[PDB]
């Protein structure tokens, strides 16, 4: 946790329906956007930690 | 300027209507003035008050 990774996501299509088998028992509680319509949106810069 | 009154009628109506249409792009203290952006940004609990 102290030396957390940082990854850059760009020039790709991001699918969220795949994030079910890879991460069972997940919890996408989050902020800044309604998760229900993340499908029809576009993001300029995505950082994964 | 002989026909000032009729032109004043036309100008009054046009400017009132234009004020009405320009006021539509006012924030009214919102985060954003587009209801769609409000709808794609917040939870319905606070989108409601917005």
């Amino acid at each position: 946790v102290y030396a957390w990774n940082r990854k850059r996501i760009s020039n790709c299509v991001a699918d969220y329906s795949v994030l079910y088998n890879l991460a069972p028992f997940f919890t996408f509680k989050c902020y800044g956007v309604s998760p229900t319509k993340l499908n029809d949106l576009c993001f300029t810069n995505v950082y994964a930690d | 300027s002989a026909l000032g009154k009729l032109q004043d009628v036309v100008n009054h109506n046009a400017q009132a209507l234009n004020t009405l249409v320009k006021q539509l792009s006012s924030k009214f203290g919102a985060i954003s003035s587009v209801l769609n952006d409000i709808f794609s940004r917040l939870d319905p609990p606070e989108a409601e008050v917005q």
